[PDB]
């Protein structure tokens, strides 16, 4: 009969991994509302590749984000300056590229 | 006097590697740019340094205990993040990868990797196996998995740029890299060079 | 459960002008 | 400095799964000495793709 | 007694290489015509003995205390210095080298060396590495580190020479090389021929 | 991994000197033409060999137990008397002698002396002093009490002569003069060369 | 040392060598110190750069 | 013996920039 198992458990793992690098757009590439969108990465476990927790996720069906944290890790001193606005949408089709009042974005 | 005998001889000391060169912004154009520094931690693999002299006089060598040191010769004034992490496994080359964030993330998934500004000095540990083997200290040979027991990539993570904002293009050194090293040497020989 | 998977560490240090002596 | 850790622990883990089918050669497909090796299933643990091990 | 148990079977014997030929006058042209021989020290590599013929029972093996001896077939009257020595790293070849006392220096150094003339009788010890790793009892295959745990050269330091203070130009027999061995084998199977 | 701490690393080990040649009739002609080898003890005395390329690495040494040795690439059938010594006060020069006899007298009462025949084989002991004082590892400089530990002399003492009773005339060559060698080094370092 | 010359023979039974700087860490340059114990051995002789240092 | 002979100190002092109040 060879049955393998019915037993639907839970597998929670914790660790740090890494997004991706953010470039600020300066005053040439900066001429929209659109170049002022600087990191659009899903938080979906298979988005980030290269990491091994998205290989995990292949090996389960479903996921859920039981606390997640995204930390900014400067490499400039204190004599540039720019602000920077983070929000993780928990909304993915709510897209602000379509939107054209900068104020509006931010 | 005439002792048939062999033994580990655990012996300590420093050693200058080269210095280093943070590619700037003409030469770095790709990832592979990127990678700054590729040196074997094989003790044969630093000609002129006294761990590679000694490694000669032997067949085999582990490091019980090595770091690799970072001394900055710049001010706090410029700006540029670095990565670096020594490869257990030779053979892993990460120049085939072409997206550059894969290539920082399997980098930093490493156990022993370590991210610093080129300003200030950190240390990067070789971590070491657990089955005990040694390792051939002669030059590379058929495979590498016997004589190199790691692989230290150096990688800029960001571009290079100076007091003001604009970034530099001119490929400047930036500071030196030190091995404080421990090894144990069983064999007494001469190898041929 | 698979504890400490991906552990990263951030302790931050300042870079003063003239250190005096 | 954003250092990752150095600790080289080992991570035991336990499970089964599944190499292939065997297939017996008969009298047709059998005319060899090597005809009669029907599996050279390599055990290295990066040798079973679809698995997650 | 359908155990399957894997156990070390160390098990004494002796054997025999074959014969050894000093190169004379005219044949010693060179460094690497100092080589009387070049014969590795694997279990598997003399066929018609009873170690190799051993070894093919079973998948590896260990030099546990080995010791090659050399019997001479010549009278006390010849005289030709040899160096014979077991490097514990088969990639190791001193064909490369030229300058012959570097060869002779290289020969020495090694822990279990010893030099004698081709008149007497001597014993080669084989020095085993300490990481306790086991070699396999095959063929020789796209690796040599991992079958053969030893190589054994012959040297000639001196110019065979006769009664008087002259030389010769035969190019003459000299001895034998015997193998007096203690092995450990671990896993029995059946290699192929 | 940056330890600072001073410690004397005694390792073993075996080497090669050079060939001896006796001088025969023609050429033994006064007191000093007897002295076959005036050669150092000091590591860095041999180049091409293992213990020179080690003190390269340290600044001082002291051999604790150092032996020379001897290895004739002659027959029985040929007879000559030598004797050597090893002088630990370099400065003491046996060739401002010309009585014979007084020469093989100071070579004889050295306590690390021996007699022996040229066709045989024999061991030079290095007798160490006692206060435990430190050599140094360079080439030689301003003095040699500072480097050079002892001096290796080697004499002829009896005409080399044939089968029968009737002297050579063609300054032969005879053996091979090894070094089997325990010895202790304080200071790591690297020496210019 | 003017005492120096009041005694015969002389041993450092601890030294220490001490940097004190006088610029900010807007300037950048490695420095190697060592205490060499032969004084014979001199660094001038030396032609390779990375051989000295 | 002689103690105290030449006894020098140092106490390293940081210049940051633009002291915030
Ligand atoms: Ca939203
Ligand atoms: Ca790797
Ligand atoms: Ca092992
Ligand atoms: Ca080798
Ligand atoms: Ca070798
Ligand atoms: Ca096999
Ligand atoms: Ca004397
Ligand atoms: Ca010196
Ligand atoms: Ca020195």
């Amino acid at each position: 009969r060879s049955a393998r198992s019915d037993v639907n458990a839970i597998t929670v793992l914790n660790g740090s991994d890494f997004l991706t690098t953010v470039k600020v757009r300066g005053s040439n590439n900066l001429i929209d509302s659109k170049s002022r969108i600087l990191v659009k990465q899903p938080i979906s476990a298979s988005s980030f590749l290269g990491t091994r927790i998205s290989g995990l996720s292949q090996f389960w069906e479903r996921y859920r984000w039981h606390k997640a944290a995204v930390r900014y890790v400067p490499a400039v001193p204190n004599t540039l300056a720019c602000q920077l606005i983070g929000y993780i949408d928990t909304d993915p089709l709510d897209d602000p590229n379509v939107i054209l009042d900068v104020d509006q974005l931010l | 006097a005439r002792s048939d005998v062999n033994a580990i001889t655990v012996l300590n000391g420093s050693d200058f590697l080269t210095t280093v060169k943070v590619r700037g912004s003409n030469n770095l154009i790709d990832s592979k740019s990127r990678i700054l520094v590729k040196q074997p931690i094989s003790a044969s693999s630093f000609l002129g340094t006294r761990i590679s002299g000694l490694s000669q006089f032997w067949e085999r060598y582990r490091w019980h205990k090595a770091a690799v040191r970072y001394v900055p010769a710049v001010p706090n004034t410029l700006a540029c993040q670095l990565i670096g992490y020594i490869d257990t496994d030779p053979l892993d080359d990460p120049n085939v990868i072409l997206d550059v964030d894969q290539l920082l993330r399997q980098a930093t998934s490493q156990v022993g990797a370590r991210q610093w500004n080129f300003s200030d000095t950190t240390t990067i540990p070789l971590i070491v196996r657990r089955d005990d083997q040694l390792y051939y200290t002669g030059q590379d040979k058929e495979n590498v998995r016997f004589s190199q027991q790691g692989v230290f990539y150096l990688l800029q993570v960001t571009t290079l740029l100076n007091i003001s904002g604009e970034a530099i293009t001119n490929d400047l050194i930036s500071g030196s890299l030190y091995l404080d090293w421990v090894c144990g040497f069983s064999m007494p020989q001469i190898n041929p060079s | 459960t698979v504890p400490n998977f991906n552990p990263i560490v951030a302790k931050p240090t300042v870079a003063p002008l003239q250190t005096n002596i």
